[PDB]
RNA sequence: UGUCCUACGCCGGCAGGCGCGGGUAACCCGUUGAACCCCAUUCGUGAUGGGGAUCGGGGAUUGCAAUUAUUCCCC
């Protein structure tokens, strides 16, 4: 494929994985 | 357990995964019956119409385009379902279903599962 | 004589920045961003010459190369000489002249002002 | 051939004050 | 020569088109109009005129061209 | 069955002439849906002959500068055009377009040479390709010169050009351009 | 529909004809001093329905055109909208028609001539 | 590209294109102006009507500067539909309707010259077995010198191709009898290069 | 099960939306909505007298998409092409009044909020209003 | 592409103003929301709603300075 076409197609084909796998305040105290 | 492919045109990449379900194909979110060229729908059309709507009951796919143009995206988003679904009825079912789906898919537009090579040529000094 | 509905009597009462919105938008900006030594001392010369003229002839000539001065109210009836490169043009001016500026009314280039063969054997 | 209307800066036809227009006269046999 | 296509239907061609053209074979504006000497603008203002009162059946309808039919 | 724009059949186009039955391409096998394909059918020489007739039709139509590109409109105009085809005369508007390929193509030219000074013609005959290649022309060009400047939609000439063709009619600007060249070839025998 | 029983083939405004075939948002500017852009806004402060031709218009609603373009202030047109802003002479905003766009500019050369400017001077020229 | 490859002038210039040659911009600047040329280059006395000849005269536009200055001529052409349009333009000369490779059909010492605006080129050509390009050039001009009275003058504007036309219708031209030259305007120029035979008989 | 925005024609919805905004009336249409180009390359003014709405509906639609967008971002979708003259023609974008106002009406709709890390994004109550326009869209048009 | 590219908020109808941030850069502009193209509306063969030159009046910006129109916008 060369290059250029394949960098965006496992950039994208990443981005799809990721949105299939995702279907709050960060802890300020440490001592419950 | 499902399948990730890759169908390219002149700039105009996909990406499809395809998966056990009831038969219902996505692009960007949106069904393959509202992508925006009305006129082309039956080049997005032709890998469900010449396979049949029975053969794609078993697998819902969701297809993911970037780049190129309007026409360009097309020629992507029919390459990568036709592919997706090969490569599923090879990996989940039997070989004699996979050879006879890529014998009839190639006799009628080689483009479904071979993509085309042509690029933009480059200008020099 | 009236200037955007104004006569002259009481544009020469009026101040500059109150002559802001009866000029056009080039010389609106061109007085906010102020005048120069150059034409401060030239419109003092333009002074002192209706000063001490007679009050029944039009006053002395005065010889300048400002081409880019606009000509305030103040500035009617005088004798400005206007240099165009090669001769001084002596305009008188005018209360019509007032948006305008000195250098086009001394015209810098002259207009351009520009017997078929029969064999006989 | 209307060699002496040939301009020698530039293509093209420059007139001459002499001579009329430019032009070229070549007679037959 | 030069068009002079009505803007608006007199008597005489408003009863010819609604006797005549439903009956054609094929109904368009821009057919009509050669032949009714009208202009455009009415040419399909007609036709939706026609199209509602049920007198013609619609084929295709686009911005650049609409074609009719007769009913039977 | 797979039918062009999803209502035009293949199965009964008849094609009468023997001598073009390899170069004007539509039966079973170069049967599609649309007329636009992408495909490389001028890398290779009579390669052009397997692509499908309509598709030839609609990448003529691409013509005169300020349509060049524009394949979306061409295909949106054969769409249109066979659905008048179908309305005033009443058959396959494919069968119709045969018929007008055979009819528009001149079955002899003529070749212009000359030393010097002495330019005369000779009479050749003419290929099965480029009895073709000079229909689709012809055709395409009698459509575009035919309405240009009036209130007819490009659609309704280009039907009423492949109608009359179809019909041998000398109404056709295709058909009065191939009977000149005929007649020309006739006289330089 | 058809042609009305009081319809105009050719209106009178200003001292030109209004050509009846045309529609009402174009066929006022044959009128100078309005255009496609003036005239549109112009039907809409008056509220006339836009797609009626400029011939089936009655004496009513015809007047009120004329008294909106000659008097654009007070119908809310705004100062920007209009061709002749502050004058030289009487510094006041206005939309000069028929013979006053001929008249303004004429009389606009013969200021620039008068002073001898260099403007004025090449139209004279010229 | 040039319109002598289309074919003959018969069918070349037929209906259609009879029309946008009426309406052509280019078509009625040049020709008349160099129709002006033409007339002015035959140097025939101011004020007296002569008798001329326009050959290859097609829709009149050449003819119709000779009557605006005061002259009569006649109109010779092949082509109906050109001539057609003559009559529709209400021009004031006769027209006659023939191929000027067959002879112009006048008694010898008739007219006082001859007119020619881009006709002559399309006798190089023969899209016939039976025509030929030297004999349709010397009937034409061994006609022409016998109509043309003796002292007269015929001016041809005529396009060629290459230099061989040049030379072959020059040999044509000087083998009947007549004697002149050739004019170039603007000889190394490009838009502006007009090409002349100036033709008298001694 | 329900239908979402993506699942219907966006033609279709920015009828029915328009429409629907049309109807409330509770949308603050300005005093110069009858005499403005709204863009600086355009040649006229727009046909339909209630543009406002349309353009309102295409803002929410647009919103509900690509979240995060401001003034600046919607005069580049509603961007086209200047014909400059006789020179060759560039990309131009909207006029930025109309864009911003629309988004001060969509405010007082309670369909539109600003966005901490930008521009502007959907109420939840707006997206409760869209996908309800939704099912009316498709009811009558894929079950006709 | 860049320390000159710009995001966002407010004002004006537009050119354009005021404020506050990101980015020496596969980090911000920028998921570079480009134009033809696609779908609806009006126009209807008419030098016409094609074509825009040449002009009149006004507004805004960069510059020591815009006159012989720097440039941009509106009628
Ligand atoms: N062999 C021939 N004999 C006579 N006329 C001929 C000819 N070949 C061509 N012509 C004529 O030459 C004409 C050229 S058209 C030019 C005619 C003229 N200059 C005008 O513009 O009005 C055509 O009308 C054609 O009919």
């Amino acid at each position: 494929v060369g290059p250029r076409l394949s960098r965006r197609i496992l950039q994208q084909a990443r981005q799809q994985q990721e949105e299939l796998e995702a279907e709050r305040e960060r802890t300020t105290r440490l001592g419950p | 357990q499902s399948v990730q492919v890759f169908g390219r045109k002149k700039t105009a990449t996909a990406v499809a995964h395809c998966k056990r379900g009831n038969g219902l194909i996505k692009v960007n979110g949106r069904p393959l019956e509202m992508i925006e060229p009305r006129t082309l729908q039956y080049k997005l059309l032709e890998p469900v119409l010449l396979l049949g709507k029975e053969r794609f009951a078993g697998v819902d796919i969701r297809v993911r385009v970037k780049g190129g143009g309007h026409v360009a995206q097309i020629y992507a988003i029919r390459q990568s379902i036709s592919k997706a679904l090969v490569a599923y009825y090879q990996k989940y079912v039997d070989e004699a279903s996979k050879k006879e789906i890529k014998d009839i898919l190639i006799q009628y537009d080689r483009t479904l599962l071979v993509a085309d090579p042509r690029r933009c040529e480059s200008k020099k000094f | 004589f009236t200037y955007r509905g104004v006569d002259l009597d009481q544009l020469l009462d009026m101040s500059y920045e109150q002559l802001m919105q009866l000029y056009s938008a080039r010389q609106r900006r061109r007085l906010n961003r102020g005048l120069r030594r150059k034409q401060h001392s030239l419109l003092k010369r333009l002074r002192k010459a209706k000063k001490e003229a007679p009050p029944m002839e039009k006053p002395e000539v005065v010889k300048t190369h400002l081409r880019d001065m606009i000509i305030l109210p103040e500035m009617v009836g005088s004798m400005v000489g206007v240099y165009n490169g090669k001769t001084f043009n002596q305009v008188e001016i005018k209360p019509e002249m007032i948006g305008h500026y000195l250098g086009e009314f001394s015209i810098t280039y002259k207009p351009v002002k520009h017997s078929r063969f029969i064999p006989l054997k | 051939p209307g060699a002496e209307y040939k301009a020698k800066k530039a293509k093209g036809d420059v007139k001459k004050k002499g001579r009329p227009d430019p032009y070229a006269y070549i007679p037959l046999n | 020569d030069k068009l002079n296509n009505l803007v608006l239907f007199d008597k005489a061609t408003y009863d010819k088109l609604c006797k005549e053209v439903p009956n054609y074979k094929l109904i368009t504006p821009a057919v009509v109009s050669e032949r009714l000497k009208i202009r455009g603008s009415l040419a399909r203002a007609a036709l939706q005129e026609l199209l509602s009162k049920g007198l013609i059946k619609l084929v295709s309808k686009h911005r650049a061209q609409v074609i009719y039919t007769r009913n039977t | 069955d797979i039918k062009l724009f999803g209502k035009w059949s293949t199965d009964d186009v008849q094609i009468n002439d023997i001598s073009l039955q390899d170069y004007i391409a539509v039966k079973e096998k170069y049967a599609k849906y649309l007329p636009h394909s992408a495909g490389r059918y001028a890398a290779k020489r009579f390669r052009k002959a397997q692509c499908p007739i309509v598709e030839r039709l609609t990448n003529s139509m691409m013509m005169h500068g300020r349509n060049n590109g524009k394949k979306l409109m061409t295909v949106r105009i054969v769409k249109h055009a066979f659905e008048i085809i179908h309305l005033l005369t009443g058959e396959n508007p494919l069968q119709v377009l045969v018929n007008a390929i055979i009819n528009s193509g001149p079955r002899e030219d003529s070749t212009r040479i000359g030393r010097a000074g002495t330019v005369r013609r000779q009479a050749v005959d003419v290929s099965p390709l480029r009895r073709v290649n000079q229909a689709i022309w012809l055709l395409c060009t009698g459509a575009r010169e035919a309405a240009f400047r009036n209130i007819k939609t490009i659609a309704e000439c280009l039907a009423d050009e492949l109608i009359n063709a179809a019909k041998g009619s000398s109404n056709s600007y295709a058909i009065k351009k191939k009977d000149e060249l005929e007649r020309v070839a006739k006289s330089n025998r | 529909l058809v042609i009305p029983e009081k319809f105009q083939h050719i209106l009178r405004v200003l001292n030109t004809n209004i050509d009846g075939r045309r529609k009402i948002a174009f066929a006022i500017t044959a009128i100078k001093g309005v255009g496609r852009r003036y005239a549109h806004v112009v039907l809409r402060k008056a509220d006339i329905d836009l797609t009626k031709r400029a011939g089936e218009l009655t004496e009513d609603e015809v007047e009120r055109v004329i008294t909106i373009m000659q008097n654009p202030r007070q119908y809310k047109i705004p100062d920007w909208f209009l061709n002749r802003q502050k004058d030289v002479k009487d510094g006041k905003y206005s939309q000069v028609l028929a013979n006053g766009l001929d008249n303004k500019l004429r009389e606009d050369l013969e200021r620039l001539k008068k002073i001898r400017a260099h403007r004025g001077l090449r139209h004279f020229w010229g | 590209r040039r319109p002598e490859h289309g074919g003959p002038p018969e069918l070349f210039y037929d209906e259609t294109e009879a029309r946008k040659y009426v309406r052509n911009s280019r078509m009625i600047d040049i020709q008349t102006r160099m129709a002006g040329r033409a007339l002015e280059l035959l140097y025939l006395p101011e004020n007296k009507p002569c008798y001329l000849l326009d050959i290859g005269c097609g829709t009149g536009l050449s003819g119709s500067y000779l009557s605006d200055e005061g002259h009569y001529w006649v109109g010779l052409d092949i082509s109906p539909a050109m001539l057609d349009e003559a009559v529709d333009r209400e021009i004031e000369g006769d027209l006659l309707l023939g191929d000027m490779g067959q002879g112009i059909p006048f008694k010898p010492g008739t007219f006082d010259g001859c007119i020619s605006i881009s006709a002559v080129q399309w006798l190089c050509n023969a899209n016939k077995k039976s025509e030929n390009p030297a004999k349709r050039l010397y009937c034409f001009f061994a006609s022409l010198f016998s109509v043309l009275v003796r002292g007269s003058r015929a001016v041809l504007q005529l396009y060629p191709e290459n230099s061989e036309q040049l030379e072959l219708i020059t040999t044509q031209a000087t083998k009947a009898g007549f004697s002149g030259g050739m004019v170039v305007d603007y000889p190394n120029s490009a838009k502006a290069k007009k090409f002349y035979l100036c033709l008298f008989s001694g | 099960p329900g239908v979402t925005v993506k699942d219907v024609n966006q033609q279709e919805f920015v009828r029915a939306l328009a429409a629907f905004l049309k109807k409330s009336g509770k949308l603050k249409v300005p005093e110069w909505v009858d005499t403005v180009k709204l863009a600086k390359h355009k040649e006229l003014a727009p046909y339909d007298e209630n543009w406002f709405y349309t353009r309102a509906a295409s803002t929410a639609r647009h919103l509900y998409l690509r979240g995060g967008a401001g003034v600046g971002s919607m005069t580049k979708i509603y961007g086209g092409r200047q014909r400059n003259g006789v020179m060759p023609s560039h990309f131009s974008r909207g006029s930025k009044s109309v864009a911003r106002r629309v988004l001060q009406a969509l405010e007082g709709l309670k369909m539109v909020e600003k966005d901490q890390d930008g521009g502007r994004k959907l109420t939840p109550q707006g997206q409760r209003d869209l996908d309800r326009i939704a099912g009316q869209v498709a009811a009558a048009n894929k079950k006709h």
